[PDB]
Order: structure tokens, then C-alpha cells, then sequence
RNA sequence: AAUAUUUUUGU
RNA sequence: GGCUGAGUAGCUCAAAGUAGAGCAUACCGUUCAAAACGGUAAUGAAUGUGUUCGAUCCACAGCUCAGCCACCA
RNA sequence: AAAUUAGAUGUAAAAAAAAAAUCUUAUGAGGGCGGAUCCGCUUCUAAUAUUUUUUUGUAGUUAUUAUUAUAAUAAUAAUCAUGUUUAUUACUUAAAAAGCUUAAUGGCUUAAUCUUGCCUUACUGUUUGAUUAACAACAAAUCUUACAGUCGCGUAAGCGGGGCAUAGGAUCACAAGAUACAAAAAGGAAAGAUCUUGGAUUUUUGGAAAAGCUACGCUAGGGAUAACAGGCUAAUUUGCGCAAGAGUGUACAAAAUGAGUGCGCGGUUUGGCACCUCGAUGUCGGCUUGACUAAUCCUCAUGGAUGCAGAAACUAUGUAGGGUACGACUGUUCGUCGAUUAAAAAGUUACAUGAGCUGGGUUAAAUACGUCGUGAGACAGUAUGGUUUCUAUCUUCUAGAGGGAAUUAGAAUAUAAUAAGGAUUAACCUUUGUACGAAAGGAACAUGGGGUACUAUUGU
RNA sequence: AACAAAGCACUUUGCAAAAAGACGAUAAGUCUAAGUAUUGAGUGUGAUUUCUGCCCGAUGCCGGCUGGUUAACGAAUUUUCUAAAUUGAAAAAAAAUUUGGUUUCAGAGGAACCCCCGGUUAAUGGCGGCCUUAGCGUGAGGGUCCUAAGGUAGCGAAAUGCCUUGGCCGUUAAAUGCGGUCUUGCAUGAAUGAUGUAACGAUACAACAGCUGUCUCUAUGAUUGACUCAGUGAAAUUGGAAUAACUGUGCAGAUACAGUUUACCUCUAGUUAGACGAGAAGACCCUAUGCAGCUUUACUGUUACUAAUUAUUGAAUACGAUU
RNA sequence: CGUGAAGAUUUUAUCGGUGAGUAUGUAGACUCGGAAUGACAAAGAUGAAUCUUGAAUAAUCAGACAUAGAAUGAUAAGGUUGUAUGUCAAAAGGGAAACAGCCCAGAACAAGAGUUAAGGUUCCAAAAUUAUUAUUAAGUGAAAUAAAGAAAGUUUUUAUAUAAGUCGACAAGAAGAUGGGCUUGGAAGCAGCCAUAAUUUAAAGAUCUCGUAACAGAGCACUUGUUAAAUCUUAAAAGCAU
RNA sequence: AGACAACACUGACUAGGAUAGCUGGUUUUCUGCGAAACCUAUAAUAGUAGGCAAUUUAAGUAACAUCUUAGUAGGUACAGA
């Protein structure tokens, strides 16, 4: 803060890769969280 | 703006920061590019203020007044220093604006001069400007090799010879 | 007969 | 040292789709002359920079500032 | 200066054929060999890609030029065109910006933007797998899957359980609909339960209906936390030094003087931190009594001084032995002032010293003034008054003793080397009115100033 | 210097059954008082001289309309469930009306406080800015803004003045003091009284004369303790101690650790530098969803007191309004 | 140039703006390029069960320091707040003179000139007065680096001078056109301003320090000669010292 | 004068009936294992709850740790303009 206090602590969003390459995944498993399309859906992904 | 007063806003505060410490073999800013001679900082990296650089120019002009020369400034005061009261207590935010400053790496040129004057007349000008600037300075000519860290690339020495693990 | 606005100054 | 509220015609004071009304001033006329008086006119939003379709107005930083707090050992 | 409209990249559009090689793929040959479609090795074939690769071909049509006998051949130029030329189609046109519900960030131009048509899945119930097991727990959350039901759009594939993404608080109580569960003797009902839904600065937003004083204050606790002092630090200071030299000095930087600066010492100020002490480290001045430092006020030796004639003084180097007094004012440290003086300088020691004293100030209870507060009361605002404890155990210390170990058997008397302390000031006259100086003024070196006794010396 | 005080002023009390005021788990009743408006109670001020100004807006109290509001009361209304009857449905059926019981909604009129009007300052309280000028100057004068009213008389570096040791004069050889005066008063002021004398004061400040050991600067003397011998015989205190100096170190100030130095063993009388000496689980400061008293336009409450009405409790004219 | 005031039209090594640059620098909210480390998962191997689950069931929620890198402060704090690693806390022992946090090393108990780590080996005090080559002369220093800076301290290295006499000293010379022009009361090399191609010489600046009111005068740059060195001149850099 | 009301008065003494998230204390031996001072919530910050996670001893393990080989995510130092 400063002369006027202003608490600034947001809940972590934990964006990024949740599964690396050659990692086993079943339907529904989140692979990559992101704001916008940094990575686009490919084969057998939604 | 100018080299001592930039076109920046004093409201937006800047962190303290640290001067550039080239650890990869960078000769960036260690040579004379415009003038015939230069003034090199040869001791340690610092953060020179706009008041210490203004007095250096005034000290060179006073010594070379009435003569034909061209003084080049290779540093810009683009770092706003914010100071909180030395009588205040810790906390309660960041301090207010104090002055503009510039961070200089080691073995970097500060001033460069080009004129129809004698070399020894320029040495006395750069010698007086060094006694009033923070740190130690050196007289540099044009054509001499650059400096990687604190070692000059003299006698065929290259940046790859300094990166070679074997030197003995 | 019982009526009544104001109107300074001049080496 | 630390916060707050103010700044517009020469002088007063009023007011995000406006800058108004007085006094003063000026011209003329009334008087022997002047004042008062009567008639008819001209006078402004500090200092920048932003916001907004548009800013006396909202926001921000300076100048002028005034006012308040500087308590317990 | 600022209104509307029209513009702001280039390329391609008759058409290829063939040889080998380097991989990579194949739900190709059900290849072969070890263990049809499982797996590691495997040749062949096919396809994409890659070599700058070996090339071959680049016409036809219209027209021109040249040759040959209107045609043939060669070269050159144009050539998307059976199509409303406003052609059309494919590809290309950095980045930023615009737009996409609101800040910022990321993303979208091949759609998440825009236009239009039809629509209202901004659906009901249940449910999958995740958020490297959401928020380093739980809960309120977020994304996604499938089945059933029945709707929209689309030729179709298929898409749709709101919006490009990331910022809207429960329960209880209350209110409106549904379910047919239970109904305190029984038939009903009431009041309940399940499902859906609404009204919240519950903003201290995991969710109490909530103003002050205490110096008359109390208890439990804290060096987990301030005031005093110590410690760390050294911005700063009322403490200093060195380097450089603008400038002042009639001249001439460094006799004196030294802008704005740089490199440091020091631990004496105001601070910063909060390390020691809150089952207790008494505090500003004064008195008493010290000890120490030396950055020197006086006294002693001495360098420099166009600016050292003398005298006095300035500056600097040695040097801390001694001294640095008296009084008025103020609680005052400090400071101002009076009058003397050779001079009337400072600092450290718990800003030395209150189990040594004092208590004027600061800081309790009382009371008043002013100011502030609705008030109780408060005030680095000011006043008058206001309990200052302790028989010294130990160390150190000041004095005096009992005992003892000495070259040694023990004594009396007188004593050395040696050690520890003590004493420690300054001025004047003579010299001499000499040196110096125009004058005024005025030194230094040296001698004496012990005697109205001796002695010495000067006069008569 | 506070309290009281004589004096001064305002409010209150008519006594016909209880004067007001005080007291009474709460009354009878008591003081007031065997008093009566020149009485009693309450409040402020604090003899006397000279005086006590402006503002009733805010707050409080008091008075006032055939007024508004107006709880209880109440004209006029409106339901839930259930039983019976009627009606309807009479298909697997409710539903509606009436009455009994039960349980809700509902307000024309209608008190005080309040709204409204007025009064009261020796009631609680409040009593302002800006520019302009006869020349520089000064500002009589002239401009304007606002308020319920703008601090009047007087006092004024004060028990009040931060700046500040304010300027000047007297006092002192030297005046941050005291006294007088000027006053542009951070932040004087009129019964929270303003202001000047006589008299009074173990109040506070300042000066003079005299006086003195207060001091320059101490000395001597006396008694009782202190000291020794004989007798009697405590206390706080104490983890245990064979309990030195310096520098450094370290929970950051060492008798006890490191290094070096110094010191034969043991008492007596002195002295208080240290043992962060002893004494009191720090009054300061902070903490605890700890306390106590006090305060108020804190939250939630109880009362004094005020207002209306059923009951105890019955009439009569009216006058009049609802209609 | 020009009109009754107007403005019009050319220039600049002046200020601002615009375009270009494969120009120079700058970086918490620039990253076209780009590590190591760390993270995730797969197979294999190794290893001290260190892992997960079931059942049963705690304490802790005042942390400190070192190192690296930051924010904050002042590029101060034994400061405050994150991150990475370790120790302390809860860890004794050896070293750092003494020592919570540092360098080593994890104490079940004894024996041994046992073997080693950090660290050390003249004496206190266990072990070298052990070998090799240089530097220092200051007790610098030797287990807590005081700075810039000065200087015929000393050593090394790299240049460079020398019997064509280096270096130092000494002797003489150091001219003339010409008191350059200007300025000034006066300016003659030497207050100040402008110029400073020449000439003649063994060499000599229209002048580097003194001197004069101004001349005069004394020195310097520079030139010759004498004396005299057979590892011996001058300067710089670096190392250790003052 | 918060003055006095018999050690006590901003409300006495005595009998009866408390709490204290605070401070202090908690007594024999051997043996095995062995933390934390962090996150989240809290009228909550010197308290407490849930986690991470210490312990006991059963069942599991394609467990866990580490290296090797191949692969993936992400833009720091550096470097650059
Ligand atoms: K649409
Ligand atoms: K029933
Ligand atoms: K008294
Ligand atoms: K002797
Ligand atoms: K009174
Ligand atoms: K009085
Ligand atoms: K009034
Ligand atoms: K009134
Ligand atoms: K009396
Ligand atoms: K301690
Ligand atoms: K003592
Ligand atoms: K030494
Ligand atoms: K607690
Ligand atoms: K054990
Ligand atoms: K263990
Ligand atoms: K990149
Ligand atoms: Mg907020
Ligand atoms: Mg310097
Ligand atoms: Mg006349
Ligand atoms: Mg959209
Ligand atoms: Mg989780
Ligand atoms: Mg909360
Ligand atoms: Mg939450
Ligand atoms: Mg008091
Ligand atoms: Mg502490
Ligand atoms: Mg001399
Ligand atoms: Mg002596
Ligand atoms: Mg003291
Ligand atoms: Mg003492
Ligand atoms: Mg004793
Ligand atoms: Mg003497
Ligand atoms: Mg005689
Ligand atoms: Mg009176
Ligand atoms: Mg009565
Ligand atoms: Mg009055
Ligand atoms: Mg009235
Ligand atoms: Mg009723
Ligand atoms: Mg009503
Ligand atoms: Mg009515
Ligand atoms: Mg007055
Ligand atoms: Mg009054
Ligand atoms: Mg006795
Ligand atoms: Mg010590
Ligand atoms: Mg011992
Ligand atoms: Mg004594
Ligand atoms: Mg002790
Ligand atoms: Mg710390
Ligand atoms: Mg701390
Ligand atoms: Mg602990
Ligand atoms: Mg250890
Ligand atoms: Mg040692
Ligand atoms: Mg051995
Ligand atoms: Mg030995
Ligand atoms: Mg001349
Ligand atoms: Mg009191
Ligand atoms: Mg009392
Ligand atoms: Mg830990
Ligand atoms: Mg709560």
C-alpha cells in the first residue's frame, strides 16, 4: 500500500500447462488454461 | 526534453534498479564513436545524478572557454530517483521525486570532445571533470579497442579468448 | 383652509 | 512538518449544454461650472495538461494561498 | 486548425512430361523373419515433402519484321476471358489501432468482428472427467462430458445447457409457485419437509443491531511494544580532515582566502531500527569529587607571511605540565550582558557522579486562566502547590593492623638498589627607551630583584 | 487563587384539606412549619465604589387556534380452516352461498408530546470579512458580501501572548524578572461577571534598609551517637561461590568466557564506583473481544412526570354535528 | 526590395517538428534471439521403505542468521518484506583467540603414537624452524584489506639514449629588418586586441618565467665547446612498500 | 477535597456464589521415531479451526527418491535495438 492503504491480493488463477507432452489423459482432463488462444485445439481436443 | 531533464512524468515512480553488469562479453558503450577523445569510468558501476553531470559540463566549458570544440554526451538522465524523508520512519509508501539520474556501467564513456585543440589542453578538462564526478575516470583516445568487463581487448585479444575456459 | 418628495459645492 | 477548502469583468458577487446582474468606467445631455441625476454603450471564467459530443463545472500537477492538526512519555 | 465524398500492395488464371536419390508416413501388398490385424527388426510399392537437383518442352491465337514459294519457316510483342468491364476468381497487402458490455492484460481477422434471414438451448432432470486433487483446508465457485425429454437454425456435416476471456455474499427469517412426503385419537387442517424463484454497502463483504473520558483509576500480562541510557547504522549535525582550483588578494592561484564538488575519518546532534532491561536500568540542571581524549583559549619551542620593519596579530607544525576565575538574568544546559584577566576553549565517562546531596524544571492527585470538546474532560499551552527510602555481604578504594617463607637459627639498630606517588601558574621592573622605525611606537638574548640578619649589590 | 461567606440577581411556592421542595420495596405520613409571597425551596454570582452592552436565530422552559397530527376506542370493512344445510356438480370432482365455531385483515372520527404562532439572556449559549484613499505614508471618508447579532464600555505580552527575553521608560555595574506605558488580543470582556481603591493574608512574585557563618572560607569548643571493654541480643537479604585489572567477545554494558597483566594468608574502621545493589509480579507505554466510575444528540431499557380512556359511575337541559 | 500601416523573397551550419539510417546508448510494466538451473511425465537401472492407503491421533501457525538476487530505506542498519539453498532452532564434537546461524562433521560405550575432513605444524600448543623461486625493510604484515591521492622508496617488464661523448655541471653565444600594427599618460618580446608566409645564422618564439612608469637588465627555448660513463640515459606500466 | 462512613471508599466490612484466549508450575527410568514457526478462515493477529503434516502398525505398491536416454511446457540471466 501507501499513505492510503489499498489491499491488493487476488486469488491465483493458475494458468498454464496442466499436462506436458506424451502425458496420458482421459476425456475431460484440462490440458492448458489460458486467456485467449495462445494454443489452439488440435487433433482429438475441444 | 534534454539529456538532463527528459520528457518523462515525475508522478510515475521507478524502482531503484541496478546498473548493467555485462557478464556475457558485451563491449556496449566502451568506445569512442563520435569524438576524438573520451572520459571513461574505470572503477565500478554507479548511478550518476543530473547535478553531478551538469557540473562536469560546466567544468569543461570553464576550462575550454574561448576555444573551438564539440562536446558529446553519451549518457542520459532517464532514471527518476525518489527519496523519502531521512527523518521519516520506515513504511507509509514510497518516497517523492528527488532528481533525475543515469546508471553507468564500468568502462563506459561519459563525454566525448572533438576540436582543433591540443591533447594536453583536453586532458586538463577531463581531469578536472573527473575530480568532481563520482568515482574514477580515465582519458581515452579514438581507435583503441573496447573493454570487456575490466579487461581491454589489446594485443590481438578477442572476446572468444576470454570465454575460453583454458587461459593458462 | 391645516397643505408639505429630493436639490450639495464655488482657489 | 502533515491534510483540507478556495482562485471569473476595474471592483463585487452569482451560475458540464451558461458566461449573467450590480457598482465602477466611457460618450452625450441637464447646470454659469461641478457633483448628484437622466439616456445610451463597452468590460472576465487563474496555470497548464487529461476526461467528455462539448468543461466556470469532472480529473491531475504547479503558483497564489488561507484554514486546521503537530497528541502520550 | 476542425464538417462531406472519393482513393491509397502486387501477382496469377492453355499446359506440362520424365530419371534417380534422401527421409517421413500407409486401416498398402492382410509382405517376409522372430516372437492378417499386438511389437522390435525389415525389403517392395504408393503418397506428401525436400536437392540449386539431370533435364526435356514452353506452344496455340492475333499482329509485326525478315526470308522463302496467299502459304511455309524463324524471331519479336501481346494473350485469365463465349463473358452484362462496375468483369470475375485465387493468393498477397508489416506492426499498432478500431471492433468484440464496462479498468487492465491476453486473444480473435481462416472468427470470438460486422451485415442479413429465421429464431429464443439465456432449455427440464440426472450425470462424466478435470482445475498436475480450484483458492498451499472446507464451503460458496470455474471449465467440460454423456443419457433421456423437445425446440431452433442448417442442403449437409452438425451446432446450441447465454455473451472473446478474466471483477455480483451464504444461512436463517420472509414472499410467490410446484411436489403428495408426513398429519401427535380419527377425518381434515395448521405448522413442517423436498424442488424452483424473488427482495441485501449482512461493505469489519465465511455474514454482531453498538459513542466517549479517566491525571482518582484497578487487575491480569508485555522488553512479543514506546519514553531514559546502552547496542547497530552514519542520512544528518552544533565535529573535522584530504584532493582539486572557479574566484578574491592594486600585480600574483595556494601570505590569507576557497563557490559549487569529489574521497574519507569521527561517534559528540536530530533521527532510523526495536537487539538488552516493563516479577522495576530513577530523569533535566546545580553542588561534591574525579579520571581520560586532544580536533589548543592562555603559557613554552618554531616554519610561512609583494601581503614578516618593530610591536601586536593572522596562519601552520610540535606540545595536554598547569590554568581557563568573578558577578547580573533565566529552572535552565545553552545563550545574552557587566567588569577583571596571561587566558577567562571544548569534549567523553549510563548527555560521569541522587544505595554522595539538592529538587528550581519536567511528569500524579488539588485549583484557576485561555483554547479545544455537546459533555465528562483534554492540551511540546501557561500558572500557585505538592512524603526524594535503605544499619554495606562481596569486588574496587582510603587508612591501620594480626599472621607469614628467610638464602633459610633468630634478633636489635641504622639503611641501599629500586618502585609507587607528590610538587608543576603567570606577570612586571632592571636590561632600555638598546635592535627596528620618518615618527609614534617598541623587542629579543642576558643579569639582578633571599638581605632595614649574614652575604651580595646600588646610593650617600 | 479552591470551598464557604454577607450582599446581589433570576426561577419557583396562594396553603380548600398535598404550598412548592425532600424523603417514603409505597403508601399512610414526616421535615418544611404550629411557617404563609417581606414564607420556603432551587440556581448562579460573590461586600462596597464605577458598571453590567448587542443577538430569541439554535437549544431549553413558558404561554397560545372551535387548528393539523392523533395510540387506545371506533362508524365503514375484509379473510383462513372446519361442521351442518341449501345450491351446484350429479363423470373419477369439486366449487359457491348461508349459519355455528375458529382465525385474520381493516380505520371516517378521535389526546398529550410533536407541527404551527409568540415570549424569555443575572436561561444553556453566540457576539464576522474584503477592497479603496487627503502623495510616499496614515485612513477620517467612500465601496460592497454575509449574519439571529457581529465583542459595546473597560481591560490588555495579563494566573490569559505560541511567535517572544515584543518595543519603550524606571529599577540592577550587568533584568528572560518586577513596576509603568504602547498594544495588530495565536487564544481579553462584562453577574462561567468587567473594573479601580481602603482594610485584611503562615497565599504568590519583585525591590529597599538593617541583620547575620547563606557565602568569600572555614576554624575552634560542648553534649549525645559513632570507637573499645563487659551484658543482652535484631532485620531486610541470600541458587551455590576458591567473588582482581584491562581490551575484545557475547541476549548487543562481564568477578566467572578469550588473551594478557597483576596479587602472600586474614581481619578492623572508613567510604559508596559496581555487583544493570535491596525494597514494591512498572503507576508511564502497549496488549486482553479483562474491569470500575463518570459523560453524552452511543445501543437497548427502567422511572419521575405528562396525556387519553374501560372500571368504581348516575342525571338533566342544551348547543351541535353525523346523517 | 517595398507600402499610406501592409508583407514578399530570399539566406542561416539558430529553436521545435517531420522523413531516412543494418547509427550510438537506455530497460520492472521492450524481448526479434536465448541459456544453465528448476518443473512435468515415460522406460530402464540403482537404493537406506524413504511412498500411498486403512484404522488411531499430535504439535505448530513471534522464527533467526549465512550466501546469492531483488523490492523498500539512503546502493545505511544485527533494518523491513519476498525468492533459492543450508544450518541453527531441536546438534554435541574439531576449526573460526572467545562464538546458536560461518568452514568441516551428525555424539550408543571404551581401547589405538590407528586412518582422515575442515584447519594447521618456532614456543604457549598435538605436528616442518620441510624443500623451490621471487618480492618487501615498512614489524608493512603475520585469522575483521580504511579511500581518493602524492612522491628521485624499491624491484620487474616493455620502449628508448650512448665514445657520432648519452646524463649532469661548467664557459660563451642566444642576432638583424624592428620600439611589429593597434591601444595607451606610457605598451620597446613580455596590460590588452590583430597579425605572426619571411630573413640571416653554429643556432635565436613579433616571444615561456622575472624585471622597468616605459626603456634598460637577468634567465629559458635553442646552438657550439670543455669535463667525462664500456651492463651506468630518459619515460611509462605493473608488483610490494612510505 | 471523589472528603469521610473504625487495616479498605470513583462506593466499606463480612458470609455465600465466579471467570481468567493471561503468567507461573506439572514429580521415576530405559527404548524407538521425530516436527513447526507456512497456507486458508476467524470482532481475527501472543487465540482457534481446517490443511500441509509428526507418531502408532496394518494392508498395498507399475509406491517414493536419484541417475541415464528420448520428449514437453515456459522467455529469466545474458545478449540485442
Ligand atoms: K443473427
Ligand atoms: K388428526
Ligand atoms: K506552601
Ligand atoms: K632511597
Ligand atoms: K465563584
Ligand atoms: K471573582
Ligand atoms: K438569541
Ligand atoms: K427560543
Ligand atoms: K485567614
Ligand atoms: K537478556
Ligand atoms: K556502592
Ligand atoms: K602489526
Ligand atoms: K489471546
Ligand atoms: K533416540
Ligand atoms: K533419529
Ligand atoms: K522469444
Ligand atoms: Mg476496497
Ligand atoms: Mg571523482
Ligand atoms: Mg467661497
Ligand atoms: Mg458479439
Ligand atoms: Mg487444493
Ligand atoms: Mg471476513
Ligand atoms: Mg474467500
Ligand atoms: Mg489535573
Ligand atoms: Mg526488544
Ligand atoms: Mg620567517
Ligand atoms: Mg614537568
Ligand atoms: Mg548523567
Ligand atoms: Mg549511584
Ligand atoms: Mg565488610
Ligand atoms: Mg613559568
Ligand atoms: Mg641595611
Ligand atoms: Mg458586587
Ligand atoms: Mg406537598
Ligand atoms: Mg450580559
Ligand atoms: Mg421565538
Ligand atoms: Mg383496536
Ligand atoms: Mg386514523
Ligand atoms: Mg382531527
Ligand atoms: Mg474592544
Ligand atoms: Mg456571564
Ligand atoms: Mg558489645
Ligand atoms: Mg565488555
Ligand atoms: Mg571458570
Ligand atoms: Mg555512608
Ligand atoms: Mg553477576
Ligand atoms: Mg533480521
Ligand atoms: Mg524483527
Ligand atoms: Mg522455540
Ligand atoms: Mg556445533
Ligand atoms: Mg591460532
Ligand atoms: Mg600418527
Ligand atoms: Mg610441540
Ligand atoms: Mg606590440
Ligand atoms: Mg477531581
Ligand atoms: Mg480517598
Ligand atoms: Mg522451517
Ligand atoms: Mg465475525
Amino acid at each position: 500500500g501507501a499513505y492510503r492503504l489499498k489491499p491488493k491480493r487476488t486469488i491465483p488463477k493458475k494458468l498454464g500447462a496442466k499436462k506436458t507432452g506424451d502425458q496420458y489423459v482421459i476425456p475431460g482432463n484440462i490440458i492448458y488454461k489460458q486467456r485467449g488462444t495462445l494454443w489452439h485445439p488440435g487433433e482429438n481436443t475441444i | 526534453g534534454s539529456w538532463l531533464e527528459p520528457n518523462l512524468n515525475r508522478k510515475k515512480k521507478m524502482m531503484k534498479g541496478r546498473p548493467r553488469v555485462p557478464t556475457g562479453g558485451s563491449t556496449k558503450g566502451t568506445t569512442v564513436v563520435w569524438g576524438d577523445y573520451g572520459l571513461r569510468m574505470r572503477d565500478h558501476h554507479r548511478r550518476i545524478s543530473a547535478q553531478q553531470l551538469k557540473l562536469a559540463e560546466d567544468t569543461i566549458k570553464q576550462r575550454l572557454r574561448g576555444q573551438k570544440y564539440r562536446l558529446y554526451k553519451r549518457v542520459a538522465c532517464n532514471v527518476g530517483v525518489y527519496v523519502s524523508g531521512n527523518e521519516m520512519r520506515m513504511g507509509k509508501g514510497k518516497g517523492s521525486f528527488d532528481h533525475w539520474a543515469t546508471r553507468v556501467a564500468v568502462n563506459q564513456i561519459i563525454f566525448e570532445i572533438r576540436g582543433q585543440l591540443h591533447e594536453q589542453v583536453i586532458r586538463d578538462a577531463f581531469r578536472l571533470a573527473g575530480h568532481k564526478l563520482p568515482g574514477l575516470y580515465e582519458f581515452v583516445k579514438k581507435g583503441d579497442p573496447p573493454v570487456v568487463g575490466i579487461t581491454k581487448l589489446e594485443d590481438g585479444l578477442t572476446v572468444e579468448d576470454l570465454k575460453n575456459p583454458r587461459k593458462k
